[PDB]
């Protein structure tokens, strides 16, 4: 097991509060791998959140998040650093971070689709 | 023999090689012959058999290329459109289509055409602060128009377009007013970025980037926003119909928009488009083209 | 290798309106620039019009701007030519071909049809 994503940033904050959450990805440099965050909630399916371009120069965010989450990273330290603010209860959930596959030909669609990402963190728990 | 042609192989890669990298070398100062935007990123991979090893460019969705020659009908010789990325191998559709389902049957998973054909320079279309056609807005964009003219002379071409270029239901609308005149619009649009001056549109009928948003014209637009109804109101004196748009204008999602010109001094705000375009100017005049 | 068949060629009449279409073999056809070539007896052939891979962006010779119109449906590997307001100028043999590359350059084209051959009685 050389490829790991370590998570840190969750935990509890009342309605229109702020949370920073962030993942360290080790074992590989990753310099064109897209990184992304989904979460899941009990009962409902897992969803994309919000996902950043190898480069830094394109960022893309779920409908529901636009506005109010903000996606960062530094590839030197192998850092994504995702600043939610404004955060409502349908907002709580198990968020993990992801790392994208060896795409060679890619569409914006790749960055939705978790089945597209090749590795994963645990999971860190964000209620409302 | 399986030893003796990988030698005579080797030798005759080499030479491509040479030559491929030659030929390179001579696109740098060449004129860009066409512009696309893509619709998808490609990574390049050593198996790719690219004309020179390592000197594929790497791309990613909606970016533009400026493509200087067609080297053979699986490559291109062109660069993105950015600060410092200098000419190298693009892959053609031909060549993109071969490698996605490379990659399909790999990971075991008709596609949108990769490239769309726009102008070499995006053109320039103001919208706000409110409807065209109308004194307020129409004395503002003036004044942003005569700015560009004087910041950017001999490097900027502004030109009018009448023509209903959103038509670029519809049916009903072509039939009010004629696709002949639109299309010869678009590529007047379209020949007059050619030689990669700035271009400036007028547009008569853009009052909204959605209505130039399915187009593969692929314009910078530039909102010039009042962020006070009651100062719109104030300089007005149709009204209604005035304070509508700009109330629907600011309902825009702001990634609709490739500036934003909200500053409270118009100077300032001249400042800020003048830094946008000097930016994109570098980004398609290289220092490396024009020798 | 792409083949290209060119068709709707005969006898038409100044004013009048007539389209041509060029159906293409293959799967890729998507992966193709198409273009619309005009040829005089014993000249070189000329371009007309191309169209590029989504069909989103063309590009008309000055003769014909506002008269011609390329269009093409990726479905049916079919690639067409409206011409209305004919003249007697237009009388040629009209080819239709596919390119890798974005050019109106016979050069830089890499397969054609044979031809379909268009007289406008004036």
């Amino acid at each position: 097991g050389q490829v790991q994503l370590q998570e840190s940033g969750g935990g509890s904050v009342q309605a229109g509060g702020s949370l920073r959450l962030s993942c360290a990805a080790s074992g590989r440099t990753f310099s064109k791998n897209a990184m992304g965050w989904f979460r899941q909630a009990p009962g409902k399916e897992r969803e994309f959140v919000v996902a950043i371009s190898w480069s830094g120069r394109n960022t893309y965010y779920a409908d529901s998040v636009k506005g109010r989450f903000t996606i960062s990273r530094d590839n030197a330290k192998n850092t994504v650093d995702l600043q939610m603010n404004s955060l409502k209860p349908e907002d709580s959930a198990v968020y993990y971070c992801a790392v994208g596959g060896d795409w060679r030909v890619y569409d914006i669609s790749f960055y939705y689709t978790a089945h597209q990402y090749e590795y994963w963190g645990q999971g860190t728990q964000v209620t409302v | 023999s399986d030893v003796s042609l990988e030698e005579d192989r080797e030798a005759l890669r080499k030479e491509a090689e040479r030559q491929a990298l030659a030929q390179l070398e001579k696109a740098k100062t060449k004129p860009v012959a066409f512009a696309v935007r893509t619709n998808v990123g490609y990574n390049p991979s050593p198996g790719d058999e690219v004309p020179v090893q390592g000197v594929a460019i790497t791309f990613e969705p909606k970016d533009f290329l400026h493509i200087k020659e067609k080297y053979n009908n699986d490559w291109w010789i062109g660069r993105l459109v950015k600060e410092g990325c200098e000419v190298g191998f693009i892959p053609s559709p031909v060549k993109l289509d071969s490698l996605r389902l490379l990659q399909e049957q790999t990971l075991r998973q008709e596609h949108v055409p990769p490239y769309d054909v726009v102008p070499s320079m995006r053109p320039i279309i103001l919208v706000g602060p409110s409807l065209k056609g109308y004194e307020v807005t129409d004395m503002m964009q003036k004044a942003l128009f005569d700015f560009l003219k004087h910041r950017f002379d001999g490097r900027i071409s502004i030109t009018r377009v009448t023509a209903d270029i959103s038509l670029a239901h519809i049916i009903i609308e072509r039939s009010n007013t004629s696709l002949a005149e639109v299309q010869s619009e678009i590529e007047r649009i379209f020949e007059l970025a050619r030689t990669l001056q700035l271009v400036a549109l007028d547009a008569d009928t853009i009052n909204h980037p959605a209505q130039l948003s399915k187009t593969s014209l692929a314009p910078i637009i530039v909102y010039i926003k009042i962020t006070s109804p009651k100062v719109l109101q104030r300089l007005i004196k149709h009204l209604n119909v005035q304070i509508a748009a700009s109330e629907k204008l600011a309902q825009c999602p702001p990634e609709m928009f490739d500036i934003i010109l909200d500053e409270n001094q118009l100077e300032d705000a001249c400042e800020h488009l003048a830094e946008y375009l000097e930016a994109y100017w570098k980004a398609t005049h290289p220092p490396s083209s024009t020798p």
